[PDB]
């Protein structure tokens, strides 16, 4: 009795939906003379300070697999290449017939892996074209049936080809995403949440840590680190199906070196643009390896079989190395250098177990690759000039993309290999998740309003 | 001044009813969209309490008899026992019954109000 | 319940004034214009009232006397059977002027107020 | 005495204005896998419901022939067509001199309006050009100044060409208009209402009807029927500038078919872009047609000449067929089936009347074009790649695009072929109007506002 | 009749305070971020109105009492004497604090009023 | 005691701030039936009247060399170029390799400047091309280095040539700029304000008045004039790496003309693309000129000399001509009836001075060129269609971009030529500024609110 309805605005309620999140970029943005690298060109916004309110007693449901940011940060990973190869020289006048021969680096020694090419191009004057050369790996060539003489740029016969603008070398620069106002990014800071079901210890930002873009395929590097011992993560660990996304608490350092010197030359397409090709190879015969420490290598594929095995503890488990096939597929990749590594894998996961630092360093070999068909795109490729200098890179590997095979045996089966490329955004963004606030409500209580 | 932007929420309605003023408080295209979502949102909110009467209070007391049809509860020990969520999954049910009858209301003031200061 | 839109036109001045609130209530950028174009179009017509005194009501009486320079009827009859569209094409003519008088006869009652406080 | 200003909000006032109106598709998109037609792509927001709400005693103004809402459909339509034309083929690379002769069908029986053509093209390698061969309809041809062997695409001596996309099939999905927050669509439900002039039985509607966007030239087909009798429209009857839009109450029905096999065959052009050409022929020679049921169109037109002679009863009425010149203006178009058509009508309008159903078929000759300088634009044209088996087509006329000519003789005269292309989308929006309302009014009243 | 616009500008603030309505009163994408911005620049002036009770007044006094830590003159001598811009480069120091004050007085009517009328 | 606080709204104080502003243009459009000059394509609500409300009492600062609308306005400049250059043929299949000879005028008399050049082109049909010729200013063409006969356009071994499309006469037609709502421009009244300090005379208004978008080097002609006497503008007078504005109160008459006669001939590219070269020349040999009433000139130089002496009153002052170098910066240069001028002004700035009118016309030869490396950008050409019929030009001078040497003497040195082309707007904007309102105060007064 004598209840009447009032109305409450700024009420702390909200609900689930999908929104435009905003892309911010760091202060510290560009340093190069702020040469527009595409976070600093397109995510104009600057440093929206993580303002992180915890949350006394909210419990919360989270969804990893199913969430609505991954899908943004792919599509937006997708769209600043686009953005940033348009004005860049096309390489359709140069999809020749190529008269192609060995290469030889000093002593007249055969390097293996390279062609001297020899081509037609017109010069600035369209009326005259000279024979230039330049080698090409093996893998940006495929040759012509019949003659062993004649080749054939690997991708030009599928799509075109723009080369990537030197100007705006590339980088992963960290992407800091902000929802909108009236929206709110909540996360989860149970430092053992498993990827899906509630989370007790739920609080809200401005917006997501710094997130960096990093491209590769098996080892999911330069990654940030669970806080608590190593973490396993699927939709469902028994399909197969579903990416083993596999989170190390302990980095394990990996380096990656180009032992060698490259010659660029520049060669003239018409008015003003200009294709940077390898001339003559500097340096000695050798090929790009890596190293890790075979220690930490060891440790830390025993944690993960220690970890792992607890969801099958019955039988033993066995690692495999990549199926074979395509390098896009079966190899680590990554972008060390602004040069495109392909590294063999399977010296890394041949270990197996059974029921109940600077030393022995492992070395893997690595093919180089310059037309790359850019995983973000099928029906287009990028040309990625040659970079002179000898390249070391080091970063950390913070993770595995696994998945599990159908061995015949009765042991597990874990191989290297994801099945998409969203697993490498899924592995950050799996705390935060975006709602819409609601903040007017109703309520009884024990008032009516005045007459006058 | 800045107080965080919701940490009242999962505590009891009566104590979260304090903080009402923190709630209320180139890409291009991309941004203005998002700009544009913000602006309408809020002023689909802020003209439909303008409908009811309430044109600029955060709490307000209306005239509209409650009923048991709709959400029931003590709301005197129950009252700041639940916290907005709970009851926001509670009474989702009979919101769109209740606008129409608060829109009657405040109609039936303002007639009101016109006929009689046409004596004064 | 939605009572359907703009139903009360003609029938007469009297009637359609207990059903205001129902007149109150992707492809590119060309669409964002008829956003932008609705939210600056109700703000206009919303931010007329405040200057009146008017800030959130439907119907509102205000000071300012009316003379037959403007337009002149006995509405007592008229007033239930005009209807408002006539209403409109007879007495826009001299709308330029009410906003003026108006807007003098708010600011008048706000520093009265702010006076007469002053000895509070 | 003692009477006040009061300013009432909400007030239901409204005034004739021009503004940008939505594009809406319905729910039921092109579901083809939704390969991005044109309009459910672009026109995303699905399926305003049109809640009509009847206005009680209302008398409103209406102008068909001046209306705001028809050149925004018909610019959206213009547009629409640029926007889906723009990432396919460019045919620039075909526009070379041509070695044709006569093409033959089965049994090496000459085929006439066809010609086997063969060319220079360049293949993947840019240094490499072979002669491929194609069959062009003659209309696609005009000879070369000289020899009679040598032919030129009849289009690229003015303009560019681009191939239209197979996978985005054109078709007249319905198309809502809705106006935005502020504004309301008006319409006229008086069954007889002649196009301009007040209606007594307005009403309103958050969008309207779903509007076919048909193109056609003198049969108005597939269109929405009139609910009473025959009805004619016109600014000015008199006048001939303008055209007398007749609508048909009764539709009859028409059927069209392209009976000869069509053979597509893939030319590469360069890199991924393919060109669909038309190869050998098959089936026995046939030249497409069109079948009416004669007793409904004697009818239809025995109704016609009864209806216009109304406003012309002292002299008899003669229709006569189209005059004559480039068949984009004098013949009944279409594009059943994805492939356009060019129907000669002469036979369909030659009756002649004087002062005071599956029997007798009418059958005409309609030719096939693919290179169209499509009617919306003037200065470019569009290739339509061939589309392989007979094709069979229905639709139901329900209207035509008459207008009048000067004839010695001392009766009416009456042609198809409209002078515009505007009268097809004219003949849908002939109802409805849009205006914006002015929820701001004052009036006076026996109140003064309280003091305290 | 427009009365121009930011004419009271550099006189006595006494005077000013008798013209405050009349401040008070397409190149593609940029010309649109134009518009956004007004809408918005406006919108936020009037939302940090409402939230201190003064939801539709030029003029609005409100329960927060003075105190000389702020700026400090003998305003009844200079009250007049004092021209707006240089009173802004006066008191910018201290509105941030203001705000709180002025936000915590309105929250504290809107409980009041609240609690009271539950004995109504 | 007993003071509490009181917030006003729609308080008139401001504060500097760089904002978005709008861009506007007369009512009075493109005159050749609005065919999209680019005033008119997109700049254009129409003329929003500057109804300026003087400010009783107001001191504000201003700062011409560092104010925000210049940046504006240049960036605007410029960019209305690239809109209206767009859609105009690219000039790339004419980068070809020429045999070019001497051109000769009536009478077999060398018409010396010009060079009878021929080519090879691609016609209508992409397999023949044939031998054209055109007549190329020496100024287009550099000499291959090789045989002396072999020439190549000056500019199409750098950037991509775009001829200019005829129908878009370029014009300066005024523009007006508005600030949004919620901004207002100020600006200065007081008509000896030297363009930095504070004015006790300011002003507001909706826009600027009429600004027209001049492009010239050394003369800012068809500029508005100042209201007193000379004035002289600098940031520092002393320091040379500023320009120094000197602004006329007195406009000083200077016409120039283009005696020959010019036959456009069209030259086609491939579809619907047309190339308008010069062919024949028409007329007796003359080279464009421009004069000047001497009279004018010696006494504007002599006011000139006598108002920046009072900043060097103990020195002589020396005029000099322009030192040397590329043409684009050591002449007097603009646009005259679509044909771009190149003129010597040595002969008028050579007078000097010690310390204590249809008569005596000057004249000063003027080269002449098409292909122009716009000042508007870098890396990137035009080329001007030859104009038909002789030209003549009238123009008021008024202001000089005079800059100071380092002269030996000890007597002072002004040169003419800018070191930016930012100065000609710089020119018409150093009286307004814009400003952000802030319309919400508090202060403190007599009393408190209620409590009711």
């Amino acid at each position: 009795e004598n209840l009447w309805v009032t109305v409450y605005y700024g009420v702390p309620v909200w609900k689930e939906a999908k929104t435009t999140l905003f892309c911010a970029s760091d202060a510290k943005a560009y340093e190069k003379e702020v040469h527009n690298v595409w976070a600093t060109h397109a995510c104009v916004p600057t440093d929206p300070n993580p303002q992180e309110m915890v949350l006394k007693n909210v419990t919360e449901n989270f969804n990893m697999w199913k969430n609505d940011m991954v899908d943004q940060m792919h599509e937006d990973v997708i769209s600043l290449w686009d953005q940033s190869l348009k004005p860049c020289v096309k390489l359709t006048p140069l999809c020749v017939t190529l008269n192609c021969t060995n290469a030889t680096a000093s002593n007249s020694s055969i390097i293996e892996g390279m062609k001297n090419c020899s081509f037609n191009i017109t010069t600035e004057l369209r009326d005259k074209r000279e024979k230039k050369n330049a080698l090409f790996y093996k893998l940006d060539i495929v040759q012509l049936d019949g003659n062993s003489s004649q080749y054939r740029l690997i991708n030009c016969n599928t799509s075109v080809i723009t080369q990537a603008c030197p100007k705006v070398s590339f980088d992963p620069i960290p992407i800091h995403y902000c929802a909108p106002a009236g929206y709110a990014i909540l996360k989860c800071n149970n430092k053992t949440f498993t990827g899906t079901g509630p989370c007790n210890n739920v609080s809200t930002v401005q917006c997501t840590h710094g997130i960096k873009p990093v491209v590769s395929t098996q080892l999911l590097l330069n990654g940030s680190l669970a806080e608590g011992e190593i973490i396993i993560r699927s939709e469902n660990i028994t399909k197969n199906v579903k990416t083993i996304i596999v989170h190390l608490n302990e980095s394990v350092k990996i380096e990656c070196t180009r032992p060698n010197n490259k010659t660029r030359t520049s060669i003239r397409i018409g008015p003003g643009q200009a294709f940077y090709a390898t001339g003559q190879v500097i340096g000695d015969i050798r090929e790009a390896y890596c190293n890790i420490n075979e220690s930490k290598w060891n440790e830390t594929l025993q944690r993960v079989s220690k970890k792992l095995k607890e969801y099958f503890p019955h039988k033993n488990i066995t690692f495999q190395p990549s199926s074979g096939g395509d390098l896009e597929i079966t190899t680590h990749s990554f972008n060390c250098g602004g040069e495109f590594f392909y590294c063999n894998t399977s010296s890394l996961f041949n270990r197996t177990y059974m029921a109940n630092n600077s030393t022995r360093t492992i070395t893997i070999h690595c093919r180089i690759k310059q037309i790359i068909n850019m995983w973000q795109e099928v029906g287009r490729a990028m040309y990625a000039p040659p970079i002179a200098g000898n390249i070391t890179c080091i970063s950390n590997i913070t993770g595995l993309l696994l998945t599990r095979c159908y061995g015949k045996n009765n042991t597990e089966c874990f191989r290297p290999g994801g099945g998409n490329m969203k697993d490498n955004w899924r592995s950050e963004l799996y705390k935060y998740k975006v709602v819409k606030i609601e903040p007017l409500g109703v309520a009884p209580t024990r008032c009516k309003r005045r007459v006058v | 001044v800045f107080l965080g932007f919701l940490g009242a929420a999962g505590s009891t309605m009566g104590a979260a009813s304090m903080t009402l003023t923190v709630q209320a408080r180139v890409w291009g295209i991309k941004q203005l969209q998002a700009r544009v979502l913000a602006v309408e949102r809020y002023l689909r909110d802020q003209q439909l309490l303008g409908i009811w009467g309430c044109s600029g209070k955060l709490i307000c007391c209306t005239n509209v008899p409650w009923n048991s049809s709709w959400s029931n509860r003590n709301l005197s020990e129950i009252w700041d026992n639940m916290t907005w969520l709970q009851w926001d999954k509670e009474i989702s049910n009979y919101t769109q019954i209740i606008y129409g009858l608060l829109e009657e209301s405040q109609n039936q003031q303002e007639k009101n109000e016109q006929d009689l200061l046409a004596l004064d």
